[PDB]
């Protein structure tokens, strides 16, 4: 996949294999008047491997 | 972008959706400039929510 969150922190292979499990966590991750304790990188040289 | 680059002094620079850096080679179509005179603080104080 091609963009900024998948091309500076997290690649996954091309030739991946086994299975990805994804589920929303509102209450567990955001609390009111703001929750940016978590951190992605939009600024990388190149792409990653 | 030179022109957003080195000309003015460009006293801001904050943005959040898009790197200003990976900017040249992208591309769109129509973009919504909206111009308007403020002081130093109104300046800091322009952001997203
Ligand atoms: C981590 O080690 C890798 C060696 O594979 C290097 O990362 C590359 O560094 C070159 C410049 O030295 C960049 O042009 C590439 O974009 C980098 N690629 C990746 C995937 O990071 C480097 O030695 C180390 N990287 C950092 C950020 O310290």
């Amino acid at each position: 996949q091609t963009g900024n969150i998948a091309d500076y922190n997290y690649k996954l292979p091309d030739d991946f294999t086994g299975c990805v499990i994804a589920w929303n966590s509102n209450k567990l991750d955001s609390k009111h008047s703001g929750n940016y304790d978590y951190w992605y990188r939009l600024f990388r040289k190149s792409k990653l491997k | 972008y030179s022109v957003l680059y080195n000309f003015a002094p460009f006293f801001a620079f904050k943005c959040y959706g898009v790197s200003p850096t990976k900017l040249n080679d992208l591309c769109f179509t129509n973009v919504y400039a909206d111009s308007f005179v403020i002081k130093g603080n109104e300046v800091s104080q322009i952001a997203p929510g």
